[PDB]
RNA sequence: AGCCAGGAUGUUGGCUUAGAAGCAGCCAUCAUUUAAAGAAAGCGUAAUAGCUCACUGGUCGAGUCGGCCUGCGCGGAAGA
């Protein structure tokens, strides 16, 4: 599973995730699931999407993640007052904006991409959609 | 299925088959298995015969290519065409066997001389 | 109207045979020892397919064909089992001369207009075992 | 050979180009040699279907401006983010 | 009849009829593939 | 779209298995006659047979097929 090996800050200010996203565009393989939605990814749904678009290839062609998750997120535990410090850091998230694109793959027929990147999307908690690399 | 070109290449080749073959008889081929279908391409290649099923609205612009132009009429319903390159006859007699050892379809009005000869009376060739 | 393929001077066995022709109204011993007494002179180790054409008065008459494509070039590629493999693994060589030998027997047997069409289908059955054409 | 038509913008600016792309036109530029650059508008579908084919990006293609052709090649292209549109192009003088 | 929120063409013979404006499933084949939303 | 006809040969392809014969699995997936017929899409047999499908010819006679972008709706939607 995704997680940074070592951060300069153990914890994370809330941040606001604005705008719109930067690689939009499909650098490596010939197929991608771009993110039409706007939120958090965490570490484990990206792990699951990935799962089963390898499931789908029958472990073919080649596969990439263009999303990492360096953002903690934290949390008290139950029954626990306001304040009294920091929460702790529970798991990891990657900020996602419209336009984005997580998944790139290439080595497999447009039909089969487009099944596979689907059952992956089942697991994303934001709406996506399916796009082609484009020469310029 | 066919594209239009498909289609041109075909029109030509029965068109090109016709130009150069003596005698022609149009028959129906209904209710028959590619057994002794096969048995009439045996029988057909073994007798100088080249054997087709082919669309009768493309066997209408294949035939307008003279003198075969009397057998539009025989278009209507299943066809298939018995083209004899090498010799006449041998199509008629070899049809009428078919049909009669088989007790299918038909052999419905033939092309000779420029001339259509009605079903009884292909018997001539 | 029941099509088997049975070793060339074998019958009567259970597994094989009797259930197979004799569930369709066909004596099971007029047909072994008819068919071992024609198939006597195909060679020892070939299954050669016998047409079995039964009637409605249970009396038939059989076309014994000759050893198949898959048959003949295990007897004339020398091998025993084809390919389990096919065209992945290569298990014997035959010869052009025996595509058209056996094109020849299945000249007897086939629908093809020249010795050509023939020994292209056996070309077709020898890489569909395994076995090359040298 | 593609053509395609355009009209010189009157107006520049983010709102002048919001306006633009909502009427379903898009705005694109045609700069490069000698002369002063052109700002012009295009119909984004006829775009959006010529562009469709890789052709369009290598070919020297010609833009009718006021009955006068520009020869000119794809230079390059912002699309919008995740929608399948075209925000803009640039265009070089060919 | 199994009810739910996705209901699909599960082989080649399942035909989508909308009856009271609700979304069915029928099949020629296989009793196991009629299907209601709700 | 629907109705009539065919959906064949080598062949039961090899391997394997008690049997694999299109249709347990593994591999090749060629060629013939062909209008068309995949070493067969599903059901079937102990393995077969058998019933359809892909595909074609006949009939019919003018539109038809599924993607895109969107506007407003449908289901999803159970509480004192
Ligand atoms: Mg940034
Ligand atoms: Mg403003
Ligand atoms: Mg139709
Ligand atoms: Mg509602
Ligand atoms: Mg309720
Ligand atoms: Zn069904």
């Amino acid at each position: 599973m995704l997680q940074p090996k070592r951060t300069k800050f153990r914890k994370m200010h809330k941040g606001r995730n604005r705008g719109l996203a930067q690689g939009t565009d499909v650098s490596f393989g010939s197929f991608g699931l771009k993110a039409v939605g706007r939120g958090r990814l965490t570490a484990r749904q990206i792990e699951a999407a990935r799962r089963a678009m390898t499931r789908a290839v029958k472990r073919q062609g080649k596969i990439w993640i263009r999303v990492f998750p360096d953002k903690p997120i934290t949390e008290k535990p139950l029954a626990v007052r306001m304040g009294k410090g920091k929460g702790n850091v529970e798991y990891w998230v990657a900020l996602i904006q419209p336009g984005k694109v997580l998944y790139e793959m290439d080595g497999v027929p447009e039909e089969l991409a487009r099944e596979a990147f689907k059952l992956a999307a089942a697991k994303l908690p934001i709406k996506t959609t399916f796009v082609t690399k484009t020469v310029m | 299925a066919l594209n239009l070109q498909d289609k041109q290449a075909i029109v030509a080749e029965v068109s090109e088959v016709a130009k150069g073959a003596l005698s022609a008889v149009v028959a129906d081929s209904r209710g028959v298995t590619v057994d002794k279908m096969t048995e009439l391409r045996k029988a057909g290649r073994e007798a100088g015969v080249y054997m087709r099923v082919v669309r009768n609205t493309l066997l209408r612009r294949a035939v307008e290519g003279t003198p075969f132009e009397c057998l539009k009429d025989a278009f209507v319903g299943p066809t298939l065409i018995a083209y004899v390159t090498e010799h006449p006859g041998a199509a008629a007699r070899l049809f009428k066997e078919f049909a009669k050892a088989n007790a299918k379809f038909e052999v419905k009005a033939a092309a000779f001389e420029g001339e259509l000869i009605p079903a009884s009376q292909i018997d001539r060739l | 109207y029941v099509k088997l393929q049975v070793a060339a001077g074998m019958a009567n066995p259970s597994p094989p045979v009797g259930p197979a022709l004799g569930q369709q109204g066909v004596n099971i011993m007029e047909f072994c020892k008819a068919f071992n007494a024609k198939t006597d002179s195909i060679e020892k180790g070939l299954p050669i397919p016998v047409v079995i054409t039964v009637y409605a008065d249970r009396s038939f008459t059989f076309v014994t064909k000759t050893p198949p494509a898959a048959v003949l070039l295990k007897k004339a590629a020398g091998i025993k089992s084809g390919s389990g493999k096919p065209n992945k693994d290569k298990v014997g060589k035959i010869s052009r001369a025996q595509l058209q030998e056996i094109a020849q027997t299945k000249a007897a047997d086939m629908t093809g207009a020249d010795i050509e069409a023939m020994t292209r289908s056996i070309e077709g059955t020898a890489r569909s075992m395994g076995l090359v054409v040298e | 050979m593609f053509t395609i038509n355009a009209e010189v913008r009157k107006e520049q600016g983010k709102g002048a180009s919001r306006r633009l792309r909502a009427a379903n036109k898009f705005p694109a530029i045609i700069y490069g040699g000698k002369e002063a650059p052109l700002a012009i508008e295009l119909d984004h579908d006829k775009v959006m279907n010529m562009q469709a084919k890789a052709e369009f990006y290598s070919e020297v293609l010609t833009i009718v401006v006021d009955g006068k052709e520009i020869k000119v090649k794809a230079q390059d292209v912002q699309r919008h983010p995740y929608k399948p549109k075209l925000q803009h192009i640039d265009f070089v003088r060919a | 009849m199994k009810v739910r929120a996705s209901v699909k063409k599960l082989c080649r013979n399942c035909k989508i009829v909308k009856r009271d404006g609700v979304i069915r499933v029928i099949c020629s084949a296989e009793p196991k593939h009629k299907q209601r939303q709700g």
